[PDB]
RNA sequence: UAGGUAGUAGGUUUAUUAAGAGUUAAACCUAGCCAACGAUCCAUAAUCGAUAAUGAAAGUUAGAACGAUCACGUUGACUCUGAAAUAUAGUCAAUAUCUAUAAGAUACAGCAGUGAGGAAUAUUGGACAAUGAUCGAAAGAUUGAUCCAGUUACUUAUUAGGAUGAUAUAUAAAUAUAUAUAUAUAAAUUGAUUAAAAAUAAAAUCCAUAAAUAAUUAAAAUAAUGAUAUUAAUUACCAUAUAUUUUUAUAUGGAUAUAUUUUAAUAGUCCUGACUAAUAUUUGUGCCAGCAGUCGCGGUAACACAAAGAGGGCG
């Protein structure tokens, strides 16, 4: 696993898979991949730096070569005609990192069970998660589906709540309040 | 890797499986029956005609196939104890035992084996009946005419 | 032609001019107090907009263009703020026309970039309880309650196994307030499913697209031969589309007509067991030819697609 | 489990230790001449009481042996030969017959 | 250019090149030598392993160390 | 055991976790090397029992897929199955007690329930 | 390497092995066969896969590892025994060593090791506990087969923390719910004076942990016997229990003038002129020192040579 290396740098603005403040501003002053006035190997560059620093950021490049799978898959309706309009275009390439969201680690983040892939692996591998009643405690565990899988509601909570200040801070938050109060 | 797709991407391989019967067996009329038959004698022919003499010392027929009956094979592979005795002791009531469990599964497997090879060509011959309707219903179907073939220009008469 | 450019928000902003020594501050950072606001001692950033969490099943998503850098407001009458020379807040001098009126597909779209991308629609607890009702109570098959209320026979069992966990909860008093909390500022973070809106409704003539199908093929026939979908699929040597999602709807778990009696046909023989005894052989008929460890077969221990399995205590194994 | 009486050939375990054989006699000490502790103690407290693995194994084949009726005594360990085993056997007798009979 | 000519073990005598700033190679010295050619000099087709045999690696090199033999200053 | 054809065991698998192959050969090859026949699987390991399926009565399993047939007929025409294998034969049921020896003698222990088939 | 082959190409006989043919041995007759779609000769080489690498594929490559098939066990020939040896047996020769100086013994390509040749390739471990083999009626005995462990990043695969985080101090008492808290005084590393950063990066706070501990006494094997062996989880006390895939709640027992005890992860190596991802700028050198896969850099003036700051890959 990519240790955790500049991840929330403002300078590269690269969007991660958190819910960091850093990583929020990241996507806020992004406005798009410029693809102009570059080459052919240098779009492909820019685009895999940019969806790798989101999916999968924390897996070795000669493992997601392996997992890459180059077949998409796609569901076609058969009432297109029937129910009228205009009718969409299929994005198939938006399937391209489909084979990142059967892992464990990927459900938790998308099941905002964790405020990062990164915390979901860590839940995991301490032991706070179960798959169908099974303490899995390996990230890379992919789901079938059907599958269901569990985590512990403190974990959940730390998550998805707000930090707990240290005894001095409280302190110093609460004569403010003593302050404005009087 | 690249040759597994031809035995369906499994990779090894096993022991080639051999034959609980080694030879056709006489109850296997069809094929007795196949062998008798005729014996082509032209473009197309498989032995010795009228008036070519065959090399000195060699046999000009082909051999007889060995048909087997399995009553025989087991009449002469597996007999009772004709002579019946007083299973007194340890080591012949063992033996004894053993040798009944031995016999009934031989005996078991010649028979199925048999059973199944008859079950074998049956399906084979019914399958192939089926198929041949099948040609003809389908030719049929296709010869069937149709309507929409007006729209195909027809130079008949020339 | 490419060079290294920082991250630059493109929207304008206050830069850097001239800083005392002993600063040494960016502009990245400058812009991001400036989207931030001002940090009260709590901690919080109480004037940008997306700091807090809607309450009214709006989805509260960045909307960097129509909003143009603009991310402060006020926190009680929602008004907008923007940063006057002097260095305070201030509604901006004219009204920004953009952001009066939205368009629904881009309030339910998260990402600006992306407009495919669009959050689920959550169930309401009214819902849930009524498709669990019906499918236990009732007796009514997977197909029929997806059919009533739009939604896929996937989801909809996959509700009543949940409602089944939540009721297991309830029983043993294991939700507690913090839970419930969570509950309601997350049912009130998402839009509700209405049965009754067509476009709410999900799409359940969905199938997957085949090998066969994807390839394209052309026929030449005569300008009066009728040609359907019977015919395609005969050419394709396919069954036909709508048999293949009826067999989808039946397909379900505990949806009608599912059929496993295959493994009917093989022989298992259960060995017995005497006192003292740790376990019990259970011998099961193969076919020769088909049975035991290959000889030969590839080794890919060193190779970097070696397999990997989980057995039923979740442990990691070499298979 | 099941604790076996003592018999007239093996009143108690200094007897069952000398008639076992292999040089078991120094485990003296550590079966403390206790029955009960002979026909309850496994590998584990064996390995833990410091014996050797092969002291171990064939003590407590023989303890089953004892339990379950089977004759107790020691038996051959097996050697090479006089002459040498089979693979030096030739040269030895060679040198044998050459260095006493002449 | 620095070079030299050197006869490998296998008998045949060849010329290889010698990089980095400043060498100590002498007179029957034993060295290892690698394929790689100096472009600019006609004749010479192998390079010597710096940091190999009696040849050191380059004093005072902090960049590309192991290209030249190297060790890493711990300055700790 | 005798005779130059024995149904034996041949071990597959990795270190610390073996799976052995019911097979028909010679005395004369190696342990590993291709057999006449293979005739099934064996995983020593059993099946992992959780505690309270334990308290709850469930016994660990051991799977040993086997083609009955062909089992039949390789010991009817005289191969001598290995000691290992002769225990899984008879407790499925193939073998019956005249290949026991004295020194395992199970009949008299008490059993808990025998043998039984379906169709699974 | 352009002509080769005289048992050579047929026919014949009678020996010969269970069996065939110039396959050996005889006779014995005919001239005949192989050849520029490459004979005869000469070099090189152990073949192959449902094995490994590569490619879209036909193919090309390897033949280490997993399995099949040959030929050997210092080199050459020959003979017993047998249904099958030119046997890792004998017999006599070649070498090259030993000690019994003799119809002498031995050739590690079995295991572990030692020299030497190499750029380069391990342990003179443990056990027969498991699967097999050999002897035995059994009891059992022997197995460097085999199963384990030891060296080696040679190759794979796992984990090797992750939320928050841009600074400190000082402001009128002299509960029915406030909230945009303001003023201030100081401090502020390396670059730099603005799209020029290093940088949420550090420290700090909050939670975690396979961290001496603390019972499993699982499984490999049962009638028994475990080399591996200090072998996997839940707890800071264990278990029947009201809870049937469910940290689990009942101060149940000894010790306590509610917790006193937790401990914890710190990356290297290439490159930034173009092919080829890397604009934040400086120092030195000055066709020299030196880079370089290709085009090509270096003459005081280097985006390429040695640095420093930033930066891009792989890990
Ligand atoms: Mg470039
Ligand atoms: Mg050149
Ligand atoms: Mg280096
Ligand atoms: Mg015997
Ligand atoms: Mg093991
Ligand atoms: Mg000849
Ligand atoms: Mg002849
Ligand atoms: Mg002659
Ligand atoms: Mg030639
Ligand atoms: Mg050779
Ligand atoms: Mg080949
Ligand atoms: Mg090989
Ligand atoms: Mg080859
Ligand atoms: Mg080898
Ligand atoms: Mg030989
Ligand atoms: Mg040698
Ligand atoms: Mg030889
Ligand atoms: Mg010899
Ligand atoms: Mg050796
Ligand atoms: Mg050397
Ligand atoms: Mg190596
Ligand atoms: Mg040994
Ligand atoms: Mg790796
Ligand atoms: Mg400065
Ligand atoms: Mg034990
Ligand atoms: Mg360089
Ligand atoms: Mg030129
Ligand atoms: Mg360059
Ligand atoms: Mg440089
Ligand atoms: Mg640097």
């Amino acid at each position: 696993p990519r240790k955790a290396n500049l991840l929330k740098s403002l300078a590269r603005g690269r969007v991660r898979t958190s819910f960091n403040k850093y990583n929020l501003f990241n996507l806020y002053k992004k406005g798009g991949v410029d693809l102009k006035s570059k080459s052919l190997y240098q779009q492909k560059w820019t685009a895999k730096q940019e969806t790798r620093a989101y999916h999968g950021e924390h897996l070795t490049e000669k493992r997601w070569q392996t997992v890459f799978k180059p077949k998409l898959d796609s569901v076609a309706q058969l009432d297109a005609s029937l129910r009228g309009g205009e009718i969409k275009e299929t994005p198939f390439l938006l399937q391209t990192f489909a084979v990142l969201e059967k892992r464990l680690d990927f459900a938790l983040f998308r099941a905002m069970f964790a405020s990062s892939v990164r915390q979901a692996r860590q839940f995991i591998l301490h032991g706070n998660v179960r798959v169908n009643g099974v303490k899995i405690k390996h990230p890379s565990y992919t789901l079938k589906p059907g599958d269901m899988f569990s985590v512990k509601p403190d974990k959940v909570l730390e998550a998805l709540g707000a930090k707990k200040p240290s005894f001095q801070e409280a302190l110093k938050i609460d004569k403010t309040q003593i302050v404005l109060w009087n | 890797g690249k040759g597994a797709a031809k035995y369906g991407f499994k990779s090894g391989v096993f022991p080639t499986t051999r034959s609980i019967l080694k030879s056709p067996t006489t109850k296997q009329t069809d094929i007795i029956n196949k062998v008798k038959s005729p014996k082509p004698k032209g473009v197309l022919g498989i032995g010795y005609a009228k008036g070519v003499k065959h090399p000195k010392g060699s046999h000009r027929l082909s051999p007889k196939v060995n048909f087997i009956d399995v009553d025989n094979l087991i009449a002469k592979t597996v007999a009772e104890p004709q002579s019946i005795k007083s299973s007194n002791g340890s080591a012949q009531k063992v033996r004894l035992q053993k040798a009944e469990l031995r016999r009934k599964f031989l005996i078991e497997a010649f028979r199925k084996e048999e059973a199944r090879l008859l079950h074998k060509h049956e399906y084979l011959q019914k399958r192939t009946k089926e198929l041949e309707k099948a040609k003809e219903l389908e030719l049929e179907k296709l010869n069937k005419e149709k309507s929409s073939d007006l729209t195909i220009m027809t130079l008949d008469k020339m | 032609f490419s060079r290294r450019r920082i991250a630059y928000p493109f929207y304008p902003f206050k830069k850097l001019g001239r800083q005392h020594p002993k600063k040494h501050d960016t502009n990245l950072k400058t812009a991001m107090r400036q989207f931030l606001g001002p940090k009260n001692y709590k901690g919080e950033y109480v004037m940008n907009k997306y700091f807090t969490v809607p309450t009214n099943h709006v989805p509260n998503y960045i909307k960097p263009d129509l909003e143009r850098g603009q991310s402060l407001e006020h926190p009680v009458t929602k008004k907008p703020l923007q940063l006057r020379y002097d260095g305070t807040l201030g509604p901006p001098p004219v009204e920004n026309k953009r952001l009066q009126n939205i368009f629904k597909d881009r309030l339910l779209q998260p990402f600006p970039s992306n407009p495919h991308c669009k959050t689920n629609y959550v169930l309401s607890p009214q819902l849930k309880q009524s498709i669990f009702e019906e499918i236990t109570v009732e007796g009514l098959s997977a197909q029929q309650v997806s059919q009533k209320y739009g939604l896929k026979i996937p989801r909809v069992e996959a509700i009543v196994k949940l409602v089944s966990v939540e009721n297991s909860w309830n029983r043993r008093n294991r939700v507690s307030s913090d839970l419930k909390t969570m509950d309601e500022t997350l049912y009130r973070m998402f839009p509700v499913f209405d049965s009754d809106a067509s476009f709410k409704r999900e799409n359940l003539s969905e199938i997957p697209v085949p090998q066969k199908t994807l390839a394209s093929r052309f026929l030449t026939i005569a300008e009066s031969e009728p040609f359907g979908p019977v015919d395609a699929a005969h050419v394709l040597e396919l069954e036909p589309a709508v048999e293949t999602l009826r067999n989808l709807s039946t397909v379900g778990e505990h949806s009608s007509g599912h059929q496993q009696s295959t493994n009917k046909n093989t022989k298992v023989i259960y060995g017995e067991l005497v006192e003292g005894e740790r376990s019990q052989y259970k011998f099961t008929n193969a076919k020769v030819g088909k049975v035991g460890y290959r000889y030969g077969s590839g080794n890919r221990d060193n190779k970097k697609d070696r397999r990997i399995g989980f057995n039923k205590l979740g442990q990691m194994v070499y298979i | 489990s099941t604790i076996p009486k003592p018999s007239d050939q093996v009143p108690d375990v200094d007897a069952f230790l000398n008639k076992i054989g292999r040089n078991c006699n120094e485990l003296k000490d550590t079966f403390e001449n206790n029955w009960n502790n002979l026909f309850q103690w496994d590998s584990k407290i064996l390995k833990e009481k410091g014996v050797n693995i092969q002291q171990r194994k064939y003590i407590l084949k023989q303890v089953h042996n004892y339990r379950n009726n089977r004759p107790i005594h020691e038996i051959k360990l097996g050697k090479k030969s006089f002459f040498g085993g089979e693979r030096k056997r030739k040269a030895f007798t060679a040198k044998w017959k050459a260095e006493n009979k002449q | 250019r620095k070079a030299c000519r050197v006869r490998l073990t296998n008998g045949n005598v060849v010329s290889a090149y010698i990089p980095g700033e400043g060498h100590d190679a002498q007179e029957h010295s034993i060295v290892y030598v690698r394929g790689g050619r100096c472009q600019d000099l006609p004749g010479v087709k192998y390079h010597v392993i710096r940091g190999a045999g009696d040849l050191s690696g380059v004093v005072n090199r902090i960049s590309s160390r192991s290209k030249y033999g190297a060790k890493k200053p711990s300055k700790s | 055991t005798c005779g130059l054809v024995r149904i034996r065991l041949a071990r597959f698998g990795r270190k610390n976790s073996p799976v052995y192959n019911i097979v028909v050969a010679n005395s004369r090859k190696a342990r590993d090397a291709k057999p006449i026949e293979v005739l099934g699987t064996y995983v020593p390991v059993p099946s992992p029992v959780t505690k309270r399926e334990l308290k709850r009565g469930v016994v660990p399993i051991k799977d040993v897929k086997l083609d009955f047939d062909r089992t039949k007929y390789w010991i009817g025409v005289g191969a001598q199955p290995s000691e290992t294998v002769t225990k899984l034969l008879r407790k499925a049921g193939i073998l019956n007690d005249a290949w026991a020896t004295s020194k395992n003698s199970n009949v008299n222990r008490k059993v808990v329930f025998e043998r039984m088939e379906t169709l699974e």
